[PDB]
DNA sequence: TGCGAAATTCCATGACA
DNA sequence: ATTGTCATGGAATTTCGCA
DNA sequence: TGCGAAATTCCATGACA
DNA sequence: ATTGTCATGGAATTTCGCA
């Protein structure tokens, strides 16, 4: 079996709803399997439009050999197997409410999730902005498992933004209470 | 003047008269028969009064303008009379044009890494599509990797809303581009300075500066052309397909796509490559490595047989960018500073400021 | 075909298929392990359409367009295929530039005497002078002799009026022209003919063509521009001033002003040259025929290393003259009728007409 | 005795009142002494002005030594003067009443008046158009005194116009009757 | 029949949208 | 059925002035 | 160790206003 | 305080296939 290698497969899924920001209420997740690279698209809604807009500015880019997804509506639409089917790119679902992906993907995902929460505290409404920054973190953030960052291992280089700064990704005494006003 | 021509009537001899001609008196004006026939030797203080009238009558350069003279007069060393007018004609400096070439241009080392250093530059306008009338063009300077961006205007604001789109994937060094008002403008220099990038700027109205992003343009131009041949001009759509079609184009001096010297690997696009199946990720980016570091460089080539290069302390002159109608198209002569090398300068321009220009910009001042 | 690759399977030698190689079956392809790594042979009836596919990508030449396909295929004599769809892409051929220099440029006779040719042409707009905004330039083809007339509009009966004036002078045998509205309008034919005069015109849109005059317009507006420095540009008045300065000026490589080839003798101007003062008129008129015969001819320069020059039959395409923004720079293919000269062809153009037209608007189709 | 040449000398002066044509009412008539060579420019008055006006059309293609006029207003005045001493021009006048100029110029201003006279007879209104052609004419005439037309002294060559159609330049019976019918 | 310097000729460069 | 041209100003070469 | 032809490399040309 | 570049497609040169 040959090695894994960057664009083998593409895990992506939705999140959300949000806080509106700039009228944008969703993010689509782009993990790369291989490598952990992450790409970020805030939406309007979980679409299979918006997917397809979204994913019609990452493939101008880079092709998927496969999409991987859970049963979502928006990916397991007629309209965006032909989307697909005209790329040549080959879908691939996650038996219900039985989400696999991998370590690697899983582990991504939730610092996706905890990195934003810690973020969109203080400031619920100003994510839109904040998404370039977000990716930078993501993909320049040290793999364990691997001695390489996201960056290395698509582009074989070291970025101009280390992340050298491991944080906290916890929330403080201070966030926990004022989350906790925001639900109210 | 008039005690120089006195001595010379009465056989004497002066440094400059040949002595085997016979110098005489008529009129009331020293006269003199050489081959040509009989010239009037005015005195010496009439003689740039005489070069001025001469000169004036068209502007003309050394030849034309001993041409009229020699057909009245003759004085010794006519030409250095004629050159030392010519020098100080401000009108003829500033008007005529340079007969001079530049000296052969730099072949500057390609960027060793993707995102050292990013060349950018707008195209435009073109017919409306979706709104749309500029496209961003931005190129990584070591893989060629090019992304398109349609805006509604030039605007920093929307270089701003793009390059954030693209800083998303990573941060680049430096950033090069022309001297465009979008480019230059106070809120793109705190957005390169928050982000830590270092605004990099071409010589004045030079592309050739920029000829990375530059020479990406007619390739742009050229495939939008052909896919929307018979059809109308509805580019907009177009943009992704280019942008995907061009980086994963193969370039046949150097033998790799723009993608594959970016990433290492085709991503799933027709015709992928599939020679490193076998290898590791890390194998693979070894190759790489390797790869990025012996790619074809182009050497200087030959000076032509009439260039010149800027000496410190030299009279020059900047080309006027924008030339009116009927208008000199040289500024006033200044003076080189620095020489940053040998295609780049640092001239002090009269008023006096400091200015960063290019060779090919520039005239040497005639007749020193 | 399916056929072709049966007998390779089972070891036996087909014309093309190198023998040394080991061609098996796999996933139900035929493939081959070749130095490179192995590849898929398509079949026969399969290769256009691969062929197609890579060039569609990006529309890419010779190599770049074989590079794709090598990345997946073999087959022998790949780039025959490549070449074949290149010259039959329509796209390909009205968009892309031409790599072949034109063969060295004429350098006609200069015209006998005085009034044989006269070569026109307008300048402008120039900035409103008195409300005039064009000027007519007339240039005699032997002596350089220039006429200058200011008119509202670069049109035919402003440069009737204008011609009538200078006729009053003498009638010319022919007026050489761009084929600028003015000079091809019938009105202008009927003017001509009326007089005698022959109308010859430049190939279109090939300004060297009417050099002559062109090359007089630089001279024109350079004096213009000195004369109007540091002042409002009121040129109007400036025409007669302009006129007589050039007439009267030196031309370092001939030895002679416009006026004297004209002429014979200057006219009571500054700087007059007085060499013919003791021979007759009709002695003077001698020495000038004299001088007209033997002026200065230069001769048709080096071929670049990469020049064409048409022939008979051959597939050549028509530079668009004012091509729209992201449209073909290149007319479809045409067919060389004749050989004017190795600079000059007429071309059958598809609709078909017959067309007159300068080699340097012209590429010769790529590919055959 | 230096020989005479070109732009020696330019014998000027003025015809008319003439039928309006086109506004014009005279014609400033120019001779080379030497050549016979003749200009000419329609004005609307004999006038130091309409006479610098014309000149200058002239003198920006040929500039005489000297030029000869009888003692008419418009070339004795003072503006005149000033105008020929800027371009260097020597004026020179005849005495009044005693008009002396040379035999070839009599002579080819006689023609003039003779040529214009023909042809103004049946349209006394359209001489305005004709000048082009009537200077054609009287410089591509053949000179007895010489063996060359004014054209080929000027120019040293043959014309393109060569009028080797002598013409009366008498008046037919029927134009007699006709000029007379005119005057009434 | 030869020197140093002035004069003349050579000719690449650029510009006529 | 038509077609480059020529001012410019340093460099190269020739000629001049004198011996 | 040398042939004819295919493959690859060379590189002038032109175009990014 | 900065700096030309590179697709194109015939021609030149090298390598291939075979002996
Ligand atoms: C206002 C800031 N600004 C200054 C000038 C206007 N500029 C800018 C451009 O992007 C370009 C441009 O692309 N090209 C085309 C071109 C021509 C020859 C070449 F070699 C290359 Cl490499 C490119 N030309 C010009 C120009 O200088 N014309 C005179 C230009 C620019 O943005
Ligand atoms: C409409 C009829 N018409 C056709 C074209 C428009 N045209 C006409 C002109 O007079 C000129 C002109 O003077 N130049 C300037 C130029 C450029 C390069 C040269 F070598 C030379 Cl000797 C002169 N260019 C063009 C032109 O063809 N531009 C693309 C031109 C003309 O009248
Ligand atoms: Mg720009
Ligand atoms: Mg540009
Ligand atoms: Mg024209
Ligand atoms: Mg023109
Ligand atoms: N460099
Ligand atoms: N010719
Ligand atoms: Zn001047
Ligand atoms: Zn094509």
């Amino acid at each position: 079996d040959r090695p894994q290698k960057p664009f083998d497969k593409f895990f992506i899924d939705y999140i959300g709803p949000l806080p509106p920001s700039q009228g944008y209420l969703y993010v689509l997740v782009v993990v790369d399997g291989m490598t952990g690279f992450t790409w970020l698209y805030p939406t309007k809604a979980p679409s299979t439009s918006a997917t397809v807009k979204s994913l019609n500015v990452l493939t101008s880019i880079a092709i998927p050999k496969v999409i991987h997804s859970d049963q979502g509506a928006a990916f397991t639409s007629s309209t965006f197997a032909e989307w697909a089917k005209e790329r040549g790119i080959h879908l691939e679902f996650s038996t219900p409410y039985h989400p696999q992906s991998s370590g690697k993907v899983e582990r991504k995902h939730s610092d996706i999730k905890r990195l934003l929460t810690k973020l969109l505290v203080g400031r619920p409404t100003k994510w839109y902005d904040l998404l370039p920054v977000v990716q930078l973190a993501l993909n320049n953030t040290y793999s364990p498992v691997l001695k390489y960052t996201p960056h290395q291992l698509l582009f074989g280089i070291d970025s101009n933004t280390p992340f050298a700064n491991q944080d906290t990704l916890d929330l403080t005494r201070e966030e926990e209470l004022s989350l906790l006003q925001e639900i109210r | 003047l008039d005690a120089e021509l006195d001595q010379l009537l009465q056989g004497h001899y002066i440094k400059g008269y040949p002595k085997q001609y016979t110098y005489f008196l008529e009129d009331g004006k020293v006269k003199v028969s050489r081959p040509e026939g009989v010239k009037i030797i005015p005195p010496q203080s009439d003689r740039q009064k005489i070069v001025l009238q001469a000169h004036n009558l068209a502007h003309t350069g050394r030849e034309a303008t001993l041409l009229k003279i020699a057909n009245l007069y003759w004085w010794p060393n006519m030409r250095k009379d004629v050159v030392k007018q010519l020098g100080r004609c401000q009108q003829c400096l500033i008007t005529n044009a340079s007969n001079k070439a530049s000296g052969p241009i730099l072949r500057p080392d390609r960027p060793q890494k993707p995102f050292d250093k990013f060349f950018i530059d707008y195209i435009g306008p073109l017919p409306p599509s979706q709104g749309y009338l500029y496209v961003l063009v931005v190129v990584d300077g070591m893989t060629g990797f090019t992304w398109l961006y349609p805006t509604k205007a030039p605007s920093t604001s929307a270089t701003v809303k793009s390059l954030n789109v693209l800083t998303s994937i990573a941060i680049p060094k430096v950033i090069h581009s022309d001297q465009g008002a979008a480019f230059t403008s106070s809120t793109f220099a705190e957005w390169a300075k928050e982000r830590g990038i270092h605004l990099e700027f071409s010589t004045p109205y030079h592309p050739q500066s920029s000829g990375k992003v530059e020479r990406k343009h007619s390739d742009i131009k050229r495939l939008l052309t052909k896919l929307l041949v018979g059809r109308p001009t509805k580019w907009y759509d177009l943009l992704p397909v280019v942008q995907l079609a061009l980086n994963n184009t193969y370039s046949p001096v150097l033998k790799y796509t723009p993608h594959q010297l970016l990433f290492g690997i085709d991503s799933n696009t027709p015709f992928a490559n599939q020679d490193t199946l076998d290898l590791t990720r890390e194998e693979e980016l070894s190759l790489l490595q390797e790869i990025r570091t012996s790619l074809y460089h182009p050497s200087t080539p030959p000076a032509s047989s009439r260039s010149w290069s800027p000496v410190v302390g030299q009279l020059v002159q900047e080309r006027v960018a924008r030339p009116a109608s009927l208008r000199p198209r040289w500024h006033k002569p200044s003076t080189v500073l620095k020489v940053l090398n040998p295609r780049t300068v640092v001239i002090l321009d009269h008023l006096g400021n400091n200015r960063t220009v290019s060779i090919d910009n520039l005239k040497p001042t005639s007749h020193q």
